[PDB]
């Protein structure tokens, strides 16, 4: 019955309605039921038949549309497409004119940006890069870092050589002696 | 505040950019990105949207060489043609 | 009756299929409506607003849907986004 159709699973709801209507009419004929009940059952069958045919053509339209769509995509971004999105993105960020957006962008321009932004752990983990003593002073507020509108508690601080660094020890007189930039490992105060 | 759709449209461009940066290779990182983007689009509190947008921008910022990023900001943010 | 896309966006067709949008004519025509309006827009801001509406629709059906390919395809097919 549904052996020639493309998808018997897709065709099933409309086919059952038609088959059930066809079966009622066949039982009505065999049981020689009233001409009135026969006229009702014939109409129900005509309705279900035309619904089955309507859904069958809709299915053919959707399959053809997808077949054509797949045939045209198969053709397949640009440094240009990425460049167009970069232009849009930075243009919109400036147009927003929000101090926290301006802060994050100015920090990145001066090398204050994340090395890593690791989620989950029920507490987001940020490794921030601080290229000098002045910029480090702006972001670090004691045992906390103020970045991306949030406050992060300091876990660890490292040299550009990966060596452990004590923040108390990073001072004006020491700046020449420290291998910059510093990596501040911190966790979101959540 | 009134710039809620502006922040939501920025978020869409960010996710599009992140997708082109092959973050998909890292499932944990990808779900964090997609998560933030989807949450932004379903949120009507501007304060909460900005917080999440700031998290997405930061993630985006991390996926760049410091040197190229400075040039990108100078070109497209500092000297925008919009 | 279901409306056709002027310039079929393959990825859009894929989401309509994945989320069985054909079942609801009102929903399909809203989606195809947004797509056709995107192709006639003179403004990137207006295009993004329409893309944000398509995203809002798919996220209303699946809160965690990864729609990054939809965003990519629009940047790749719409001259205004270039």
């Amino acid at each position: 019955p549904l052996g020639s159709v493309a998808s018997a699973y897709a065709a099933l709801p409309s086919w059952i309605a038609y088959e059930k209507a066809r079966a009622d009419l066949e039982e009505a004929k065999k049981n020689d039921v009233s001409p009135q009940l026969l006229k009702q059952l014939t109409k129900a069958c005509n309705i279900a038949k035309s619904e089955f045919e309507r859904e069958a053509s809709v299915q053919k339209k959707l399959d053809k549309m997808a077949e054509q769509a797949a045939a045209s995509m198969y053709k397949e971004r640009k440094s240009k497409i990425v460049s167009a999105m970069h232009s849009l993105l930075f243009g919109m960020l400036k147009k927003l004119d929000m101090s926290s957006v301006n802060t994050i962008i100015e920090q990145a321009r001066n090398g204050v940006l994340p090395l890593s932004i690791i989620p989950a752990a029920s507490a987001t983990r940020l490794i921030v890069v601080t290229p000098n003593l002045e910029v480090l002073s702006k972001v670090r507020q004691e045992n906390n870092v103020h970045y991306a509108g949030a406050i992060w508690s300091i876990v660890e601080v490292k040299d550009a050589n990966g060596a452990q660094v004590h923040l108390k020890e990073v001072t004006a007189a020491n700046e020449l002696n420290i291998t910059w930039p510093l990596s501040i490992t911190c966790e979101r105060t959540t | 505040g009134s710039k809620l759709t502006e922040m939501k449209c920025t978020n869409v461009v960010l996710l599009g950019l992140l997708s082109k940066m092959h973050v998909e290779s890292n499932s944990k990182e990808w779900n964090y990105c997609v998560g933030l983007h989807n949450e932004i689009n379903l949120c009507d509190d501007p304060d909460a949207v900005l917080e999440k947008l700031l998290a997405l921008i930061a993630f985006f910022l991390s996926k760049h060489n410091t040197c190229d990023l400075s040039d990108l900001i100078e070109s497209y943010f500092e000297n925008t043609t919009i």
